[PDB]
């Protein structure tokens, strides 16, 4: 089959560069332009520019001629493109797409997301968020980076009504977001409630205790 | 008498020696007394005097590159009106040059006129690069 | 450079209704054989997919139930009979020069009947607001459509800039939304008051209802 | 109808990638429904059908030269045409290489076209080397 | 009013002379006696008036002093003068590399005026089908 | 390709005769000064010569008697009174476009009067038959015109594509032809039949000639 | 005056590459085009053609993946290659000079090249053994290459003479026949020996022929 | 290449009066827009300096007085009151095609009344003769306007062309000029005659005056 | 302040080459083409070629297109003239002037003279022109090479009435001048004159009395 993996998520600061590749496989790759697109997180899609692999040749959108440099490598049916002087604005997931005689993009790469933060990677601090018939309850999982966090409820026994809301990024560079739960309230002296939060780029698994 | 006149824009395509075109951007098409015809030629209705154009910018990296400008007559073999040549830039990944072709010529009713190249991989299709056209005088 | 415009922004359906929706271009992209419009899928951390190429043809493997029409400035994009697998948002995009571009985009959602939230505060828990950091949590839980207003009150004045809201997806099993705004303050702004409270705005209530505590 | 065309000889610029034109030695200018403006653009009164060309020579030595015929239409933003884009020559002092672009297109009341290039220093002024036209069909 | 037109192909010679030569031959146009081919070497216009008028020449060098083809124009009672001129460089392929140059231009003409192509190189002048050509029309 | 069509394919003639012969293009080949045809002649063993340059001017060097005409699709040589070297073949060659293209050839013969072959027939020799193979030969004579029908018999059953002709140049002192045809069978073939004939037809006869022989 | 000489005759399998050769002398190399033609055992045609001047070329589309053309300046001289050679390649080839590339106004004296399956291979020679008329002959059979040549009684006897043309056979052979005409009255008082001569492989037979 | 003729050769004018010169052009070099006519001033032994470009425009720093007109074949410099600075050669020059040309100059000289020559003639020294050369020399002194005539005799035969003539420029405090004419003979031709003179006419003598001497 | 500052003046032989220097300052140097122009004596101008700084390119009047080479060198904002081949008609003042877009000819050089003469260097011989109520009186300063001579009289003393004419060009090669004074007739035996005349190229100095008769 036709298919376009990219390279692995960046994490990066203002200023640097990075070189985003993309593999074909199953056509030949120099008979079809390779395009790239932008799309910012919760934005639709913005093209960058396009390469022809067999000898490349490339034009560009006018917004990102400073920003973006496409190159291919042959042999290794691979197509590159190098973002420089980044800024937060540059964040967005970066996908290369072929395109069928530069008119429709008929298959795509599965995305590279790159952010560009001040920010390190840090472990979230995780509270409480604690009490009619139906109690909400839930764990507040605040100043993490960089996403994303995982969060179950008692060892994933408890996934009924569990709502993990989309981080926000914060004014401080850093992610946060609650996960809650609604239990009945007769439950709250006799069942135990703990939110398991993972982590997992920083390693930090946290249990609290959710409590009246 | 109504004006016959075509201006099309360069495609890229996966196939061929002979060039593809499109009718978008700032093209022409005056009316149907000359049409695109499988997205590779100018088939015109009228016979008469024509001045037929094309221009072609390529990308390659160095046998020259050679666009040809072809007839198809009804009733007669394929041939050659113009053709133009560059040799291969030195410039990596590539180097661009562009060939201009053009002349007055007689048509017959429902002749074709198309556009072939050496490596059709190699065309620049860019804003502008490559296009092809014709006027009836 | 050419500007599409989608309508609606969000179309709610139910599996086995017909969904059509509009993609109008700033200029005309249709000569004389061929439309430069094309239609794409894509679900939330996944890739769009093409399926719609040139105003109406069917992409190789795209299902039947796909079709799409239009020319000059106005397309469409009909799904005969919707199945579960669809809902998702769908963009058109142009080939008619450089640079080629995208519509805003619709997103098609799964139609259910109105809900009212459940509304509920929390307050920042002493281990948060001893650390220098207070945050006022108010959750709508479980409600529908997605359209809510949620205002916060501090000693009956109306709060701004200072609270952040995300939404889930629609829930899996119910259809519903829920939605947390989060009010966040400094230890002393937040000791400087004593109500807080989160006003909610909705269809489902009949008027608005309020949640708040003290201190 | 009278015939409506214009030719137009290249000028230096001590001053921009727009090249300056001016009606001397061997031009044309057929009437006041185009005419030379600025020194830099050929404006059209009529709209219509026309036949746009330029010819551009550039003396370089050692990315391409490119040379754009480009359009502005009253309320509308500039657009580009046509493109050529040819690779410096190494030859000392400088190589000269020529570019010619031409098509048919619609134009429309008091719409202009100019020629842009990517160095008008390179640009060779001597006689014939570098010119700007148009004719309506 | 008839339509006036001419386009001729391009003939070889073992000549010494810059002027190249043409010849009324393969899929040729000359659409009346109102533009001749004259002395193989120029076209001649009987009627004053706009012209467009054009040239290509594809040529095979190697090599530097530039390749330079000219359109010129020789009116009655005149000096000649050049109209429009292009150059290229050559080409290091051997055992040579072939290049084109296209010139075009409108220009106003006399009666009996007459245009021809003058070449740096004209040995180096590529000759197969369509490689190299000389017109104009009368607008 | 445009293609050249010469008449006749062969012209008898003597010397102190006029001969004209004839090219007619599949196009025309002419344009308002000029018509890109050409006149060459050939004999065996030596490459062509030029004659005549576009249509009717003669190549510097080549005698008076030849001139040339036409234009169009039609084209024409002539030569006033022909001498002895000029019995030859002779091209017409265009140069309207690519590729230039030649006709057939128009063979300029030596008119003489009819003459009947003398024929002969030769079985193989047994030398030739203790190899394995046997050929028969028939020989036609000192003839003209060259045109002579050979048919093989083999106990009166026609022969068909196991014979082959070769003929020689106008002989220098009459002007006549002679031609070999040669019968090949194996010695098996050759073995199982009795009587071989050869059945010569030729204007010169009053009637067909034959010549046999029976094995043994 | 204007001269051009040819490299001489090829015998070669199919497969095989030739390059043939053409010297001019007389006139200035490089201010005339250049043309080679091929004339089959059996017709004229136009190869292609080259210009001295710079080693440009263009091709009859008949041609085009056989023949390779080129020049050296320096040494006055054309060449051919002819690639990928099979029996209908046979032929003579001629390179000529060309005015204004219209006619072709000298003419090299041909390269015959010959492709065949075929070893060389001398002839054997039969007798075709004998109105007042007589006539016989010897056949010379199954020989590779061409030429051969054929005298009678060691070139005393040349009146009535008659050497056919050789036919190639399938096999790939050549064979031909020589005959006389003599006075029928003088089989018994003269003896008749054919002499034939295949230089190619050295083969030498004298065959007389008799009643 | 176009021809520039500018007139007068020469214009006579004091300070404080209006000067206009005129520049003809063998075609036209106005179009639409501009003329391609630029005008210069030149003293001697200094670089021309640009005054009016495009016919009209009166280049940086380049006073006031000056202003140039025309269009087509026909332009014009006026300088509206003279100053003692402008006296000076001035050159119009196209820019409307490859070469660029100049006109032959117009001198913007100094006008003053009439002045006679003073007229003085030199015999050659005996340093000189005895070298075997002899340098006749003329002087005409202070002379107003500078057109003058000077013929030698030799025993009244008109001599031509063995003499040379040198002008000096309009002096600073009387805007007079001054002339020599050298005579050379070689000693032996000097020998032979007796009476040598030098005629001079000019508008400022009410006839020719001669001056004279006798070889001894 | 743009200025153009050419090199000295060239005294040559025929057959001769010389290549002059044209250093530009005060503005960007390759922002503006530069030509060459001739005046010969007592004579008119003549346009040369031109060169653009940026590139190298050139274009030339046909009249000089085998007489002159030009270049640059843009990291001295320098552009040179070869003139080739020289002959007599060769002499003549050169100018680079500074053209703005190829029309006019706004900033000049001073000139480079180049004399181009067979004539080999040769003092003056001074010859005395000996004298109504004014006389007049000269010195004859005769046959030399090359330009200039200098003139004074008593050393300076002596400036009023003095004419010293420009030299001419003798058909010989070299050249010739004229110094006069005119002065009271009553004058001529008190004053003495002497004319001091000065050739540098010789290194020749005279100061020759002019007496009555
Ligand atoms: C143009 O290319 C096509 C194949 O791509 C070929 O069939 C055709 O012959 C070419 N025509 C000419 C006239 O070269
Ligand atoms: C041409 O160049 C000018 C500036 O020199 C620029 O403002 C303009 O955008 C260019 N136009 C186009 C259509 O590229
Ligand atoms: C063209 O070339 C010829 C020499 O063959 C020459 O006489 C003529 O001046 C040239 N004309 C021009 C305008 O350069």
């Amino acid at each position: 089959q036709v298919q376009l993996v990219q390279s692995g998520a960046e994490v990066v600061k203002p200023g640097a560069s990075v070189k985003l590749s993309c593999k074909a496989s199953g056509y030949i790759f120099t008979s079809y332009y390779m395009y790239w697109v932008k799309q910012a997180p919760g934005q639709g899609l913005e093209w960058i520019g396009e390469i022809n692999p067999s000898n490349g040749d490339t034009n560009f959108n006018e917004k990102f001629k400073s920003k973006a440099t496409l190159t291919v490598d042959k042999s290794a049916s691979t197509a590159y493109m190098e973002l420089s002087s980044l800024r937060s604005e540059d964040t967005a997931v970066y996908y290369c797409t072929r395109s069928d005689g530069r008119n429709d993009m008929d298959s795509w790469g599965q995305g590279t997301l790159v952010t560009v933060s001040s920010a390190s990677t840090k472990g979230p601090s995780v509270f409480p968020l604690a009490p009619g018939g139906t109690a909400a309850l839930g764990c507040l999982v605040k100043d993490y980076f960089p996403e994303p966090v995982t969060v179950s409820w008692n060892s994933g026994a408890l996934t009924s009504g569990v709502h993990t809301f989309p981080a926000v990024l914060q004014s401080s560079g850093l992610y946060s977001l609650s996960s809650v739960v609604t239990v009945p309230s007769s439950s709250l002296g006799t069942q135990t409630y703990i939110c398991n939060v993972n982590h997992k780029p920083s390693n930090t698994k946290v249990d609290k205790k959710v409590e009246p | 008498n109504p004006q016959i006149a075509a201006h099309v824009i360069s495609e890229a395509s996966s196939k061929t020696s002979v060039l593809q075109w499109a009718e978008k951007g700032y093209y022409t098409m005056s009316n149907n007394l000359v049409t695109l015809e499988n997205g590779k030629q100018l088939t015109v209705k009228r016979q008469g005097l024509y001045y037929i154009y094309a221009q072609v910018t390529f990308c390659s990296n160095r046998a020259p590159f050679i666009a040809s400008l072809c007839l198809k007559s009804p009733g007669r073999f394929e041939r050659i009106l113009l053709r133009a040549a560059n040799t291969h830039s030195s410039a990596k990944p590539c180097g661009q040059q562009s060939i201009h072709l053009g002349g007055v010529f007689e048509l017959q009713p429902g002749a074709s006129v198309f556009v072939n190249v050496t490596d059709p991989s190699q065309v620049s299709h860019g804003t502008g690069f490559t296009s092809f056209g014709l006027l009836k005088l | 450079d050419i500007v599409l415009t989608q309508s609606p922004a969000t179309l709610s359906v139910s599996p086995g209704e017909r969904a059509t929706i509009s993609c109008r271009a700033s200029q005309r992209v249709s000569s004389s054989t061929y439309s430069y419009m094309h239609w794409y899928q894509q679900k939330p951390g996944q890739p769009p997919k093409l399926l719609i190429k040139y105003a109406s043809n069917l992409e190789s493997g795209v299902p039947a139930r796909f079709s799409g029409s239009g020319s000059g400035t106005d397309f469409t994009l009909t799904i005969s009979s919707v199945e579960p697998e669809d809902f998702a948002t769908y963009y058109c995009q142009h080939s008619w020069e450089x640079p080629p571009t995208f519509g805003g985009g619709t997103k098609l959602e799964i139609k259910r009947t109105v809900a009212a939230p459940s509304v509920f505060i929390f307050p920042p828990s002493d281990e948060q607001l001893k650390s220098g950091t207070a945050s006022v949590v108010c959750l709508l839980n479980n409600f529908y459509p997605r359209e809510a207003k949620v205002q916060w009150k501090v000693d009956n004045a109306l709060q701004s800039g200072n609270s952040q809201e995300s939404v889930t997806e629609q829930d899996s099993k119910d259809s519903t939304y829920s939605l947390s705004s989060t009010l966040t303050l400094s230890k002393a702004d937040y000791e400087k008051h004593k109500v807080y409270a989160c006003e909610v705005t909705h269809q489902g209530l009949s008027s608005p209802v309020t949640k708040s505590f003290n201190r």
